[PDB]
């Protein structure tokens, strides 16, 4: 393995029922991977982030009053502010090396179903469904093809979900009763595939 | 395209019950790539393989829990004590694949757009509490400063068979619900 370096907790917070908490999240923005990084350094007390890093900006912004006192202070250490700006090379540059293969570069192919669901008014089916599943990275396209041509009007999808695995699954459905000599194709397009995969439907 | 990694910290603690929570976690975009567990100082990756490519020495994640502590008792006194209104989770469940009866498949709760991050879900079967084979997730940072837990139920759809999962936040006297049912049609 290769090891993956974390930000340091360089600055300290200065003193100047109930619940109490406090967040950091020192985020390794990257625009065309390495081209462009960015790094910004979130400090939060209960829902409020008071202030933060700006590696564009180079200093500490108060983001609230609270967040004032703290930022004056930070700013005041030169080495500090150094040594944030240098983690954008020891953090940002270094974690994306390592870890790009495996997550920048994932690709995990959809798995396409078809299934008709029943009315649950009419003895009849009322719906097509196309369960697009398993899929990284989560932008995908699906779309609904009858006799050649693409519906909109009658599809109903639900949001892309995030199946909290890494994986991703999205279900479009087709508003349609399916007719015998007609073409019912479900058609996905992701990263993950060189030609797209058509689904079709047939009855029994 | 634009991604972001995120090194996640939160420490956190409620007096009217006294109770204190701490993570630390590396985020990839949306999804988490691993978590300290911090009373075992073991790196935890979210998926095994991740660990063959990387590693993570889990000391940093105790070095910088001994700061938050700290922090966090500086700004509750530089606050005056002040306090956040809670946001009462929404709740998703889905399975993780379409069902076919007798085949394996898994049920996905998440508990989503909630603060403070403490909640606790609980699968039934029927009525009846199930526990086998469940994992669940550390809590993921979501816009606006709220979080997300998953819960996964493994199960063999079957006829007759009703799941429910229920998520019970830090504040509140009462449980958010969800139900779900397979949906098999008649030929
Ligand atoms: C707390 O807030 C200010 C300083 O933050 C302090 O002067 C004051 O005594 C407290 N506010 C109240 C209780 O009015």
């Amino acid at each position: 393995p290769a090891v993956v370096h974390s930000v340091r907790a360089l600055m300290l917070a200065e003193r100047q029922g109930g619940s109490f908490f406090y967040g950091k999240i020192g985020e390794c923005h990257y625009l065309n991977g390495t081209e462009r990084v960015r790094f910004l350094d979130r400090q939060i007390y209960n829902r409020q982030q008071f202030a933060h890093f700006d590696s564009d900006v180079g200093k500490f912004v108060a983001d609230t009053p609270l967040g004032e006192p703290q930022a004056e202070y930070w700013n005041s250490n030169a080495e500090l502010l150094e040594n944030l700006m240098n983690e954008v090379d020891r953090v940002c540059r270094h974690n994306y090396g390592i870890l790009e293969s495996f997550t920048v570069q994932r690709s995990v192919e959809p798995k396409v179903r078809v299934s008709a669901l029943q009315s649950g008014s009419l003895p009849e089916t009322d719906r097509l469904a196309c369960y697009v599943t398993g899929f990284y990275p989560p932008e995908i396209e699906v779309k609904w093809f009858l006799n050649g041509r693409e519906e909109t009007e009658r599809v109903v999808s639900t949001d892309v979900m995030q199946n909290g695995d890494w994986t991703y699954q999205v279900l479009v459905v087709l508003e349609t009763v399916p007719r015998r000599g007609d073409s019912y194709v479900c058609r996905v397009e992701h990263a993950s595939l060189r030609q797209p995969i058509s689904q079709a439907w047939e009855p029994p | 395209r634009r991604h972001v990694l995120l090194q996640a910290e939160f420490y956190q603690r409620s007096e009217g019950p006294d109770k204190a929570w701490a993570q630390f976690g590396f985020h990839f975009d949306a999804d988490e790539l691993f978590h300290v567990e911090l009373d075992a100082a073991q790196t935890v990756w979210r998926l095994p393989e991740f660990g063959r490519f990387a590693s993570f020495e889990a000391q940093g994640a105790l070095q910088n829990m001994a700061v938050g502590k700290q922090n966090l008792e500086v700004m509750i006194s530089n606050s005056n004590r002040s306090q956040q209104d809670f946001v009462t989770p929404e709740l998703a469940l889905f399975p993780a694949e379409a069902v076919s009866l007798e085949e394996p498949n898994v049920l996905i709760c998440y508990a989503d757009k909630f603060w403070p991050p403490v909640a606790t879900m609980e699968w039934r079967r029927n009525g009846a509490v199930v526990s086998e084979g469940v994992y669940d997730s550390v809590y993921y940072g979501r816009p606006d400063l709220l979080f997300r837990k998953f819960s996964y139920l493994p199960f063999v759809p079957q006829r007759g068979d009703v799941y429910s999962c229920a998520v019970r936040h830090w504040g509140a006297e009462g449980p958010v619900q969800r139900m779900w049912e397979p949906e098999v049609p008649e030929p």
